[PDB]
RNA sequence: CGAAGGUGUGCUGUGAGGCAUGCUGGAGGUAUCAGAAGUGCGAAUGCUGACAUAAGUAACGAUAAAGCGGGUGAAAAGCCCGCUCGCCGGAAGACCAAGGGUUCCUGUCCAACGUUAAUCGGGGCAGGGUGAGUCGACCCCUAAGGCGAGGCCGAAAGGCGU
RNA sequence: UAAGGUGAUAUGAACCGUUAUAACCGGCGAUUUCCGAAUGGGGAAACCCAGUGUGUUUCGACACACUAUCAUUAACUGAAUCCAUAGGUUAAUGAGGCGAACCGGGGGAACUGAAACAUCUAAGUACCCCGAGGAAAAGAAAUCAACCGAGAUUCCCCCAGUAGCGGCGAGCGAACGGGGAGCAGCCCAGAGCCUGAAUCAGUGUGUGUGUUAGUGGAAGCGUCUGGAAAGGCGCGCGAUACAGGGUGACAGCCCCGUACACAAAAAUGCACAUGCUGUGAGCUCGAUGAGUAGGGCGGGACACGUGGUAUCCUGUCUGAAUAUGGGGGGACCAUCCUCCAAGGCUAAAUACUCCUGACUGACCGAUAGUGAACCAGUACCGUGAGGGAAAGGCGAAAAGAAC
């Protein structure tokens, strides 16, 4: 990632952000109910949201 | 019998609170001394 | 920069197992290594009810100081020392005794 | 009034207990941990969009985190917001 | 404050010396007076807090010269 | 193949001391001749810590008061259940505020805390629990009084005030 | 830079990575809630409440931006009162607050010493206040000297505890001159002639070099004791490296280093070279700091306490001369010598250490050394300002004691 996300457009990145935030919500619900075996997924999703938001920022005012 | 400490949070904060210290030059000096001493609590707060 | 690495065959220089050889299983940030069949301990492992696990005397490798082992030079059958040099655009390790790359 | 990014961050966890189980069986109310700053309007909208169920009323309270002493030093658990989200007669999830 | 707008004369400190030479801290204040000066060039009176010395400075230099010094200092009148 | 330190012993020095060695200890010590001093303790109602004494003495906190049967438990005068007895009742009941801040409820535990035992507890640990348009706060409004753009005043800091 | 990693107590879980988007180190960016100068208004800090402008496959309410005060500048506006001026609105730019010491300035004690005490001392100290910089301040003679001469300021060593001052008590205490560190000189008080000519600051580029990550870095084996070898013993070897640390006892040759040799994509410091905007060089003819110098009165500063007291500052009252002039040479006068006040700038040698890196100690080693070797400005005490502890060591390795 980061190089693969840079190629996408502002409209495309805004869609992936919404998808990552929906996944983040579903993983939180799964973790809270004690149904998430793969605890490592939360950090991956959280840091992907960060990557998307960083790229959206460098495309908006640069 | 009746002792010297009679609590009131309103009077505590008005008399010794952060804003009361900030209101005068000498009170900002209290905060500065306490900051230089490395005090955890500068004033009694919430 | 590290002279001894995971999977190297090493020879023990110091301690109860001086003279023995073994494969480096893991290299620790403390400057210690776990070497297969070296520095064995027989730990009295306490039972864990959360597994319904019983107790048992377990034989395991205890970490040994990395300075207590030498790279084994199989070609000479002797303990050696590591040096560093650049061969191509990549850094390599070499045996000091015969000047051969590892 | 709402935004999906906000609604997705507002609901934190289902809260499990005897009171929460009885609130579901007897009154069709779900007990949740919501963001501390979440409003009753935000919790209503978030439950309706994400859980696809109709909300009757949202009741909220702030739970104060308990303090534990470790010798001379204290520890403090976090304050959190609890939501009693009553769903309409027709129950799903 | 007890400051002359013209000369900058302000209270100074010193001592009261008795016959027995006992020193007690004192002040020497300037001879200050609030005076309305007619400024022809502005068709207006300008009230200045001035010492009698500063008033003699205005008699010598002229009010326009002295007010120009006040402007250069940033001092409003 | 046992340093310093600790604890004995033998010899030696006028003495402050010194050397040798048994035991303890487990990694450091230092001749000689010089060099520098935080250099020698019994007292200062000295300073800090430890430990005695009195002494298993005084006391165990309202003279409202207990008795028994059953239970739990390793153990029950004290905890739980039961039947009695007694005390307060313009309070020793109930409800607010202030102040405290989880002490609340349930389970579990008893070292320390509880002036005793403690299975019990406001004690330890874990979990649970506080749901508002109309109850309070915030909010609108002002009181004493505070702060106060400009301003007036004051070596500076500041004081007063529209 | 890498074969290992996801900071600690602190395991475990789920995972990431191994030749190059694992991790780790450094340069530059992004994000950076709320409180706090806190700045939209309020407020009992981390909270309460707005105005205006914008967004709404939902254009309710929420989200987002702006809106403090003061100063300078500009535009629009605009009284008493005709013009004007005040006032009013908006915009641009700056400030604000914090923090070691050193530094310049405004104020300024007392205990104490005098064997009492008032002059005097302590002392322009402690403290309060304002302001500033890498230093600050000072500074190119109205300075000294002594008839010979020196040549701004600052700092060091002498002169010298001298000459003096002094209830001539207690105390206070120079300068001239000499030896040194360092050295640098300029501009305005204005016009013309020639014109951007010396310098300085802001800043693009280039090179050198320094910093912020790094890279390589020699040479040992046998035997004895021992749980373990770095120790004893034998024989080798490296050294521009025997600084130091670690490793199961004391290691030049086991490990990290050390001597020596090297390295930057990026940001930055200092030099020169060079581009640009602004500033002005040289020459000739001028000009030469007035409520000032001096004086009376009251104080203060000068080592100098009013003394025979020159010099400096000035709260108050006064008040010149104009280079054929004026100041100083310690009352004052003459003579002579020397300098040119009432405008401004200026590097170095000097002072300091919150902090960063390297190194060092006849400094401490847990009642010592920081208050704090340790989750300490903590626990605890106090309404508050404030006060303020105790507390290090299993072992080589947890092999931390299965049963
Ligand atoms: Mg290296
Ligand atoms: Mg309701
Ligand atoms: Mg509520
Ligand atoms: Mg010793
Ligand atoms: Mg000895
Ligand atoms: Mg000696
Ligand atoms: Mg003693
Ligand atoms: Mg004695
Ligand atoms: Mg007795
Ligand atoms: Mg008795
Ligand atoms: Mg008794
Ligand atoms: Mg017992
Ligand atoms: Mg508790
Ligand atoms: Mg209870
Ligand atoms: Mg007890
Ligand atoms: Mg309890
Ligand atoms: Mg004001
Ligand atoms: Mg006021
Ligand atoms: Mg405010
Ligand atoms: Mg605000
Ligand atoms: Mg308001
Ligand atoms: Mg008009
Ligand atoms: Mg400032
Ligand atoms: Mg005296
Ligand atoms: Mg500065
Ligand atoms: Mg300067
Ligand atoms: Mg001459
Ligand atoms: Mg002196
Ligand atoms: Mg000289
Ligand atoms: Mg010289
Ligand atoms: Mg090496
Ligand atoms: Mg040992
Ligand atoms: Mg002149
Ligand atoms: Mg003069
Ligand atoms: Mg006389
Ligand atoms: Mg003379
Ligand atoms: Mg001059
Ligand atoms: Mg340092
Ligand atoms: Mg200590
Ligand atoms: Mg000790």
């Amino acid at each position: 990632k980061a190089k693969e996300l840079r190629e996408k457009s502002v409209e495309e990145l805004n869609t992936e952000l919404l998808n990552l935030l929906r996944e983040q919500f579903n993983l939180r619900m799964q973790a809270a109910s004690g149904q998430l075996q793969q605890s490592h997924l939360l950090k991956q999703v959280r840091r992907d949201v960060a990557r998307v938001k960083t790229l959206l920022n460098e495309k908006a005012g640069a | 019998m009746k002792r010297t400490f009679q609590p009131s949070v309103l009077k505590r904060n008005r008399s010794h609170g952060f804003r009361a210290r900030m209101a005068t030059k000498n009170g900002r000096q209290v905060l500065a001394r306490r900051r230089a001493k490395g005090r955890a609590r500068l004033t009694v707060s919430k | 920069a590290a002279k001894i690495r995971r999977d190297d065959e090493v020879i023990v220089l110091t301690g109860k197992d001086k003279g023995k050889r073994g494969k480096v299983k893991n290299v620790l940030s403390s400057g210690k290594v776990i070497v297969e069949g070296i520095n064995l301990v027989k730990k009295h492992q306490k039972p864990v009810p959360a597994l319904n696990q019983p107790g048992g005397i377990v034989e395991k490798e205890a970490a040994i100081q990395v300075s207590n082992v030498a790279i084994f030079n199989a070609a000479t059958g002797k303990a050696d020392r590591v040096g560093f040099r650049f061969e191509d655009g990549k850094k390599v390790r070499f045996f000091k005794s015969n000047s051969e790359t590892i | 009034m709402i935004r999906e990014e906000r609604l997705l961050k507002v609901l934190r966890a289902p809260h499990v207990s005897e009171k929460a189980s009885t609130a579901m069986e007897k009154s069709n109310t779900i007990v949740l941990k919501v963001a501390k700053d979440a409003t009753k309007a935000e919790i209503k909208a978030a439950v309706q969009k994400l859980f696809e169920v109709e909300v009757e009323v949202v009741n909220t309270l702030v739970v104060k985190g308990k303090v534990k002493r470790h010798g001379q030093r204290i520890g403090r658990r976090s304050d959190w917001k609890k939501a009693y989200v009553t769903l309409k007669e027709g129950q799903n999830l | 404050s007890r400051v002359c707008q013209v000369t900058g004369k302000r209270p100074v400190t010193g001592n009261n010396r008795s016959h027995a030479l006992n020193a007690t801290k004192r002040r020497f204040l300037p001879n200050l007076h609030s005076h309305r000066f007619w400024v022809e060039s502005e068709k207006r009176f300008v009230t200045l807090r001035v010492s009698a010395k500063g008033m003699r400075v205005i008699d010598k230099k002229g009010i326009d010269t002295v007010l120009a010094e006040l402007r250069a200092r940033g001092e409003k009148y």
